[PDB]
């Protein structure tokens, strides 16, 4: 590597002295590559090896292994394991890939080439070649696509994902006719993010999931080939700015949107994150209880409609803002949830009455009831239970791990977002060291402020 | 066009730049003959005059084996495709007129049409038929013929033709006249042939694991990858899940 | 009380448009250094 | 034919860290790479060998 | 006088000091307050 | 040439010249916050009782309702609410708009929006004057903290209810039903943020006395030391050797801070990364990660119970617990 | 669990996780014999 | 146990590879 | 004037710190493991928190007979 | 119904739009700061 008097750079930022060099930046790429197909192997192996078949995913604290059980692998109907096989195939492919990558990534880092451009014109670039940059950008579009179209074929042709909404409790189901409608598609995306609406967290079904995979897989490969071939507007030319600082600006921003968003379906969704897998969710959860202890005072010859709570609003089921029947107490704050054992006693009206009463499910009871049992709430020691509760339960949701590490990535992310972006527009400037002592701008203009 | 990758010192190579410096490539090979990578793991290449040697049977091997491929791909997915082939699987198709059942050239777009000819017969004339050819192509002597390129050319146009490239009846369509494209389409059929004798040996390995044709390997693949592959059909009959 | 929706979209719209376009009309050029 | 197998990885892993301790000592030798070229061909040859050594007898095993 | 390295002799106090506190860290899920 | 309408209103928002810079990120930040502002101003006069809780059981919070000062708060929305969005248009009329707290959702949302533009109008004027533009990166920690106790913990408990009351005897029931839910004090991220605020503290001290004590004499003892320093001077005003002499010689030698620039980092990092991480404790305990549980955790050989701080401290959750919302719990799980 | 002919890595497969923060700490060692030029 | 003691020694052996790594490329030549 | 890198980085140093801090390391393992700390500083062990009289939490509820009523308390 | 409600709520109403008109507000006002926008350029 280099040193701080040749470059400007000191240690804490020495990846910025790999700025300007093509190939020791394709080398830190390429190892870093490595090392995030290195932990999804080293994480898959982990889990496999710590894996407990007698028991729910989500009590044996696993993150991956529910991510490959949502594609259906190893799983049969009701979400219980049958193999860990293709789990431990991912793994050991990812360490193998990663091994690979490693290998290359630690080759240009080390004896590559220090710069592309006067020995690999297709692989040279500057900042400021903004034809160049839309090609490269064309290219991952391309990979994108193929990616999402890969996700696409796999659950239309290559064995279907695992629909939780199924009838039963959930069932490996082969996705038939994805909904390719622009219209129901797109109305995720122009949807309000508050309750009731939940923008795209709120997907609950497989086939607008497909539907929408498939929309973004076209859209991607499209996009990837009008990049190849155009170049950047002057409008464009005009409004952005063209340095690599500026570039890894807006993929920061860009990454800490997706972070919140996948923080809010981690939380939230309980269709693309199916709870057979992944625990239930807060409001799942709470919905579950309340549930739970409705059927109980029901078996113990209580009236539900009436007995009236406290408040005199209802201890079981009482009416929602708009007017559907709901679960009582506090609950109603999630009335909102929808779930595969509340859906066969919901109604038109909500939750009907004789269907909560004459259409019960023993199994819809055993997983609200394990739902109960096992909500979102713990400790970081892996407490369950609220902070009050006694360390006995040794469970903390998948869920709530995942929400937690992704929203703070995000916002860590966007302040990085906030520093590389005033960081390329001072770049760009010129006043990036400081200011210039015989040019500053506040004395080249008047008094008072 | 673009000849300087595939000719010269400074060319594409069997190894990227980092991996195989140019001091290390054997010096009887300098990127003066098609498809030069500088690939010589061991010591078969010797001289110029034993590469040429060898790059002629090379031609010949990649010439055959392209033929080989699609006669091996095509009636056993038109077969499978619903033709009536009945031998489309290219290591059965011998046996399949044995005792005189005679097999069906399917002629596209137009085809299925009887071969009333028996395995004697049929053996018979492609010996004194591909005898004479290769005698032809040792000797480079032909007796006289028509081509759609040069018409009703006589004994004496086969001398002084180059070999392995003899220019004007073989080439009826022409487009090998620039010296520059003629190279470049050189290099182009020494890969392809290339790909088509790995494609051949693939296809008898894949059959003899297998049993089936490879037409029938790639649907099964592609109907199911992580169902039906290599390490699919070496564990036998399917296996105990580990949970 | 659509009324009260219809001005506060027009007067959202109204703002939100001065941003985008403002940001659209050419600001690094309005940079007080050199380049 | 699993004893075979556990004696192809237990070489694989002992291949794999022979080569992340010296490809990078390789790799970083003032004028090492030139000539362990065929050591570290050697190496990682036979590391991709006993990776499909291992594939391969996985599904006898 | 400077034989060793101050780089060498800084990694393997930090290493000393890293697994001195796994041990502390392993040691709160056995043996005393562990709760089991 | 600038003739144009939509050129000359450009290089007016554009304007360093005026009293108060506005920017494009202005033209968002002064209409918003101007709604908040005269919407908070409004609620905490007159704003009539709001049930927060959504068991019909409202809420005073404002002074013509008898609140003083202290007490005196803009209560959250509705639990029946929750999480939808509860615009004026949205309520059939606007007594229930005020009984459901609608005005809690329009602040906090208009606050939000307000703050992240003022934020990104810290970096314009930092633009716009030539300056380095990490003030805003070093706002960005009170706005995390903002959204962490606005919107991220209303999201994560699913009622905008669950948020910070706007006021101080609101803002100390949010502090205390939060101690209850999640352990807040025995949580490392709100360790840290307590460390950097003492710390902000304990430094704005050292620096403000180092630099006082400082001070080149350039005035007598019957005239204020201020009236020595003149603004727009280019000569130092204090002796940075002796200071920093000082402080090596009070504290340790090799572990002082002899540049002025990494001082002055090192005094904007900590208390931003501190603040960083306990807005992120309080996102992820939006979540219910919560903070450390060792309840019953030294327990002897035969083993009995042996009670810790930290189980007094669960009695005094316990005790939070079981009086925070006495009437809005008919299930003893509070998954809620 | 882990299959029955992988089950003795089992202990060479719990340390894998902790390689990354090992890698970073790697830097940070490299970083100290380069003198933090 | 046995577990435990072939997790140790591949502990140590990976914690090792590093400062192994580092050592060696510091005191055969340089370029680091 | 040894600021710190001559006497981390000498092996004269390093030839004498080999031995006290282990030496050091291993007293105070003993000073534990050996019950002297129970001994000298007072805390009860596992097995002793409890006796037959009491089985609940001590109780001081004296200042001037504070020594001989701790050491009825005790464990022995 | 003891009085008139918009019952916006949920359904995944575009941009929260119930009516056209809103819509339409949202497309003129967007369009004539373009176009404002738009006849003032070539400036600077
Ligand atoms: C305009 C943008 C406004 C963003 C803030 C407003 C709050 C948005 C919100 O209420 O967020 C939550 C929403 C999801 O909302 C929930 O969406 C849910 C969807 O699930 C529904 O559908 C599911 C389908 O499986 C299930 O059926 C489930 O049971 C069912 O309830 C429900 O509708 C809930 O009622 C609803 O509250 O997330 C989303 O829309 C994803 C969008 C990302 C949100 C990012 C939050 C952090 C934002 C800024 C942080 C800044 C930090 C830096 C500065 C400081
Ligand atoms: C993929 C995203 C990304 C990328 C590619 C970069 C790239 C770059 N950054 Mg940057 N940055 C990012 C995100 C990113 N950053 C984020 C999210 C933040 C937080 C706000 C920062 C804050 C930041 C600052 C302040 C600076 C850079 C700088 C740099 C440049 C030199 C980096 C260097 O060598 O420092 C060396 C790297 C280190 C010394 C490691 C830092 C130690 C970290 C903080 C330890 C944390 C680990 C911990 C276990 C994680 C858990 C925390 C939490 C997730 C729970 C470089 C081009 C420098 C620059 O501007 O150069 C021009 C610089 O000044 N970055
Ligand atoms: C994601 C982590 C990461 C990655 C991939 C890189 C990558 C890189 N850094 Mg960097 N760095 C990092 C983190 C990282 N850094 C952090 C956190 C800091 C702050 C402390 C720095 C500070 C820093 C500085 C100051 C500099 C770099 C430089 C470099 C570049 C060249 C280094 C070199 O060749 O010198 C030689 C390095 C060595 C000889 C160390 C050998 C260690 C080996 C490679 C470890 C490999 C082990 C692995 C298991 C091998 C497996 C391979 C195969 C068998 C699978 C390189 C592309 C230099 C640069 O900018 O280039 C101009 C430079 O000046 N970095
Ligand atoms: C970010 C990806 C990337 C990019 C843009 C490059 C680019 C480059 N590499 Mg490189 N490389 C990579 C990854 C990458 N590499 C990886 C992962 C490895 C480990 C195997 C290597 C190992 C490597 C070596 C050892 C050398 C190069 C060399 C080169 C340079 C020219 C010769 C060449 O193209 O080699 C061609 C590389 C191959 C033929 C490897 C096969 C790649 C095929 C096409 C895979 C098909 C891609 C497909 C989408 C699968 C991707 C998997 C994905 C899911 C991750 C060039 C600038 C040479 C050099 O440095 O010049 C002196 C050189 O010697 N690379
Ligand atoms: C993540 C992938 C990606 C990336 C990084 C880019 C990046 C870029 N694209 Mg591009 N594009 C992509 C995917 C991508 N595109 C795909 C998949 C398609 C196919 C649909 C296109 C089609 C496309 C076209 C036709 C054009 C670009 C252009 C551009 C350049 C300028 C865009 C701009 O001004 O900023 C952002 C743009 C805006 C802020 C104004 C657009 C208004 C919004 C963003 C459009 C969607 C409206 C909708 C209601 C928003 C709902 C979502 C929202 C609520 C979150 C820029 C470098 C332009 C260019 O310069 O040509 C090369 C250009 O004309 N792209
Ligand atoms: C290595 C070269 C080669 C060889 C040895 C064969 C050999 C064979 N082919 Mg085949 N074929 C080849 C190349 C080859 N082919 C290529 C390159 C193609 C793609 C154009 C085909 C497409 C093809 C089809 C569609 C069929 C065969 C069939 C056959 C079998 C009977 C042929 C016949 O009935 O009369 C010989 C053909 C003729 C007399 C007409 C050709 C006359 C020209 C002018 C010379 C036979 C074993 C038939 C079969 O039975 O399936 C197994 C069949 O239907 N071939
Ligand atoms: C900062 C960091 C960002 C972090 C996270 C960002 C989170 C989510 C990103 C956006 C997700 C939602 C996108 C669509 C929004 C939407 O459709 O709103 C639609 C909602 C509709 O809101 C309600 O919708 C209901 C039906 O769904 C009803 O109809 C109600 O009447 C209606 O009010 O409008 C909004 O609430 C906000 C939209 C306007 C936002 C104004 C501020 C914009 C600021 C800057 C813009 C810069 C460019
Ligand atoms: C640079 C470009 C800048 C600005 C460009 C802005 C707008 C471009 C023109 C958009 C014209 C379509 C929107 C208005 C419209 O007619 O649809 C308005 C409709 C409104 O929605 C429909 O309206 C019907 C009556 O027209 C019904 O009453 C219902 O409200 C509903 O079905 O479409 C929408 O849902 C709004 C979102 C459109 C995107
Ligand atoms: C809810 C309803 C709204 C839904 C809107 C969703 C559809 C549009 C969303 C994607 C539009 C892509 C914007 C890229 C160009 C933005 C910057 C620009 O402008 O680029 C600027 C560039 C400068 O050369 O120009 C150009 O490239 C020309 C690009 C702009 C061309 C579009 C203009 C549409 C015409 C509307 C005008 C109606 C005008 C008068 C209304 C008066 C009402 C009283
Ligand atoms: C798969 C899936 C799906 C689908 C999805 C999709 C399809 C999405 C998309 C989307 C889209 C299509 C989007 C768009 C976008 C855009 C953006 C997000 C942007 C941006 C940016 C910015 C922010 C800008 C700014 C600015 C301005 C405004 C001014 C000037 C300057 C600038 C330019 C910078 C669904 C859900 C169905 C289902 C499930 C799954
Ligand atoms: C350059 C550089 C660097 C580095 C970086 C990186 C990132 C690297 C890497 C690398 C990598 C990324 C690697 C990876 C790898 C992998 C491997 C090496 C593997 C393997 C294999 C094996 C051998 C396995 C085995 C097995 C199986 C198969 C299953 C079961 C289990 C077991 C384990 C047995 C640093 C920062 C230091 C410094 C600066 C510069
Ligand atoms: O609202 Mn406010 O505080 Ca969240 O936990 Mn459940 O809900 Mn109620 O209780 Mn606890
Ligand atoms: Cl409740
Ligand atoms: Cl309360």
């Amino acid at each position: 590597g280099r040193d701080q008097e040749t470059t400007g750079f000191a240690w804490w930022a020495g990846n910025a002295r790999l700025i300007n060099l093509s190939g020791k930046l394709l080398g830190a790429h390429v190892a870093h590559a490595g090392l995030i197909v290195f932990w999804a192997g080293a994480m898959n192996l982990f889990e496999v090896s710590h894996f407990v078949p007698e028991k729910p995913m989500y009590e044996q604290g696993l993150i991956l292994l529910p991510h490959i059980a949502t594609l259906g692998y190893g799983v049969g109907p009701g979400g219980e394991v049958l193999d860990t096989f293709p789990y431990f195939v991912s793994g050991v492919l990812h360490l193998i890939s990663s091994a690979v990558l490693g290998f290359g990534g630690v080759y240009h880092s080390l004896i590559g080439p220090e710069t592309l451009e006067e020995s690999y014109p297709f692989f040279g670039y500057v900042w400021k070649d903004k034809n160049k940059m839309t090609n490269i950008l064309g290219y991952h579009l391309i990979i994108l696509g193929c990616g999402a179209w890969l996700l696409v074929l796999k659950a239309l042709y290559f064995g279907g994902v695992y629909d939780t909404w199924a009838p039963g409790g959930g069932d490996v189901r082969i996705i038939s006719n994805p909904t390719t409608n622009a219209a129901i598609i797109f109305g995720y995306i122009v949807k309000s993010p508050f309750g009731g609406d939940g923008w795209i967290v709120s997907v609950d079904n497989l086939e607008d999931i497909i539907g929408g995979h498939i929309w973004i897989g076209t859209l991607c490969i499209l996009g990837g080939i009008w990049h190849i071939y155009t170049t950047p507007w002057p409008w464009a030319r005009r409004a952005f700015v063209w340095s690599g600082e500026a570039y890894l600006s807006y993929s920061l921003a860009a990454v800490s949107l997706m972070g919140f968003t996948a923080c809010c379906f981690a939380w939230f969704n309980n269709t693309a994150y199916p709870s057979e897998f992944y625990g239930p969710t807060g409001p799942e959860a709470s919905q579950a209880q309340a549930f739970t202890f409705l059927v109980r005072d029901q078996r113990l010859g209580a009236n539900v409609a009436s007995a009236q709570g406290p408040t005199g609003l209802g201890k079981y089921l009482m009416r929602s803002p708009t007017g559907e029947i709901i679960f009582g107490g506090e609950t109603m704050r999630f009335w909102d949830f929808r779930g595969p054992w509340v859906e066969p006693l919901r109604g038109p009206s909500g939750l009907d009455l004789v269907k909560l009463k004459n259409d019960i499910q023993p199994w819809q009871e055993r997983r609200a009831a394990e739902y109960m049992t096992h909500a979102p709430l713990g400790s970081l020691n892996s407490v369950g239970g609220v902070a009050t509760e006694i360390n006995a339960v040794n469970f903390v949701s998948p869920r709530s791990w995942l929400a937690t590490s992704h929203f703070c990535l995000g916002f860590f992310f966007f302040v990085g977002h906030l520093w590389h972006a005033g960081r390329a527009r001072a770049a760009a400037a010129g006043f990036e060291k400081g200011i210039d002592r015989v040019d500053e701008p506040v004395l080249s203009m008047r008094p008072l402020d | 066009p673009d000849l300087e990758k595939w000719y010269g010192p400074d060319r594409k190579l069997f190894l990227p730049g980092g991996l195989l410096d140019r001091d290390d490539v054997p010096e009887y090979l300098n990127g003066e003959l098609a498809g030069d990578y500088g690939y010589d793991p061991l010591g078969l290449g010797k001289d110029e005059e034993q590469v040429e040697k060898y790059r002629a049977n090379e031609l010949l091997h990649a010439r055959w084996a392209m033929l080989a491929a699609a006669g091996i791909i095509i009636p056993e997915g038109l077969q499978a495709n619903g033709a009536d082939i009945k031998g489309g699987t290219w290591f059965e198709t011998g046996a399949e007129m044995l005792n005189g059942g005679t097999l069906n050239y399917f002629a596209v777009p137009f085809g299925v049409v009887q071969n009333p000819l028996p395995l004697a017969a049929v053996t018979l004339i492609e010996i004194v038929l591909l005898g004479a050819v290769e005698k032809f192509r040792v000797d480079g002597t032909g007796p006289a013929g028509f081509s759609p390129g040069v018409g009703k050319f006589d004994s004496d146009i086969f001398d002084g033709l180059d070999k392995l490239y003899p220019g004007g009846p073989f080439d009826p369509l022409n487009l090998a006249d620039d010296p520059e494209v003629f190279a470049e389409l050189q290099v182009k059929e020494i890969k392809n042939g290339r790909l088509a004798m790995i494609a051949v040996l693939a296809f008898a390995i894949q059959s003899y694991v297998t049993g089936e044709g490879p037409y029938a390997n790639i649907t099964k693949h592609l109907s199911d990858p992580f169902g039906y592959n290599l390490l699919t059909v070496l564990q036998g009959d399917d296996r105990v899940p580990t949970l | 009380m659509l009324t009260l929706k219809i001005f506060v979209y027009t007067v959202v719209t109204f703002f939100v448009g001065l941003f985008i376009f403002g940001f659209l009309s050419n600001d690094p050029s309005r940079n007080p250094g050199k380049g | 034919m699993t004893s075979i197998l556990q004696i192809a990885l237990l070489g694989l892993v002992l291949v794999s860290f022979a080569l992340v301790v010296g490809v990078p000592v390789v790799f970083a030798s003032p004028n090492g790479w030139t000539e362990n070229k065929g050591v570290v061909f050697s190496g990682l040859s036979v590391w991709f060998l006993l990776v499909f050594a291992v594939g391969v007898f996985n599904s006898f095993a | 006088i400077g034989r060793i390295p101050l780089w060498l002799v800084g990694t393997v106090v930090g290493l000393l000091a890293i697994g001195l506190l796994a041990i502390f860290f392993y040691g709160s899920y056995v043996g005393l307050g562990s709760s089991l | 040439e600038n003739t144009s309408l939509w050129a000359r209103f450009c290089e007016w928002i554009t304007s360093t010249e005026n009293r108060l810079y506005i920017g494009w990120f202005g033209v968002i930040m002064i209409p918003t916050l101007l709604t908040a502002i005269s919407v908070y101003i409004i609620a905490f006069i007159a704003a009539p009782p709001v049930d927060i809780d959504g068991i019909r059981e409202p809420v005073s919070g404002s002074l013509l309702y008898g609140n003083n000062i202290i007490t005196g708060a803009v209560v959250p929305t509705s639990n029946a609410i929750g999480l939808h969005f509860y615009p004026i248009w949205e309520a059939a009329s606007l007594d229930e708009w005020l009984y459901n707290g609608g005005p809690y959702q329009l602040v906090v949302c208009h606050f939000f929006l307000g703050v992240c533009c003022y934020m990104g109008r810290e970096w314009e004027l930092s633009y716009r004057l030539g300056m380095r533009p990490w003030i805003a990166v070093a706002y960005s920690a009170p706005v995390a903290a903002a959204t962490a106790v606005f919107i991220i913990y209303p999201i994560g408990q699913g009622s905008f209810s669950d948020g910070m009351p706007l006021g101080i005897s609101g803002t100390f029931n949010f502090m205390i039903v939060f101690q209850a839910e999640h352990n807040i004090l025995m949580h490392p991220f709100h360790m840290f943020g307590v460390a950097g605020v003492f710390g902000g503290s304990l430094f704005s001290a050292m620096h403000g006395s180092l630099v006082t004590s400082s001070l080149i004499r350039e005035t007598t003892e019957n005239e204020s030391a201020n009236a020595g320093y003149k603004f727009g001077q280019e000569e130092e005003t204090y002796n940075i050797v002796a200071a920093h002499g000082y402080f090596g010689r009070l504290i340790f030698q090799y572990a002082s801070f002899n540049n002025s620039r990494s001082l002055h980092f090192f005094l904007a990092v900590w208390p931003v990364v501190c603040i960083w991480l306990t807005a992120l404790g309080i996102s992820t305990m939006a979540f219910n990660l919560n903070g450390f549980n060792f309840n019953q955790s030294v327990v002897d050989s035969n083993g009995r119970v042996l009670n810790t701080w930290a189980d007094i401290i669960n009695r005094a959750n316990l005790g939070m617990e079981v009086m925070h919302e006495r009437n809005a719990h008919n299930f003893p799980l509070d998954l809620a | 669990k882990l299959p029955e002919a992988y089950a003795p890595f089992s202990p060479i497969v719990d340390v894998l996780p902790i390689i990354p923060v090992l890698f970073i700490l790697l830097a940070f060692v490299w970083q100290a014999s380069v003198s933090f030029r | 146990s046995l577990t435990l003691i072939l997790q140790l020694v591949a502990l140590f052996a990976v914690v090792a590879a590093g400062p192994l790594v580092v050592v060696l490329l510091s005191v055969r030549g340089g370029n680091l | 004037e040894r600021p710190f890198s001559d006497i981390l980085t000498s092996i004269r140093y390093w030839v004498i710190h080999s031995i006290t801090v282990p030496s050091l390391f291993i007293a105070g393992w003993l000073f534990v493991s050996t019950g002297l700390a129970y001994d000298v500083f007072g805390s009860p062990r596992p097995n002793e928190y409890f006796t037959e009289d009491r089985q609940d939490a001590p109780l001081i509820t004296d200042r001037f007979n504070a020594l001989e009523q701790v050491k009825k308390l005790s464990a022995q | 119904l003891v009085d008139d409600r918009m019952n916006g709520d949920g359904t995944g109403l575009p941009f929260g739009v119930n009516d056209g008109i809103l819509g339409w507000v949202i497309a003129g006002t967007l369009g004539t700061i373009w176009a404002i926008y738009f006849v003032s350029q070539k400036d600077l």
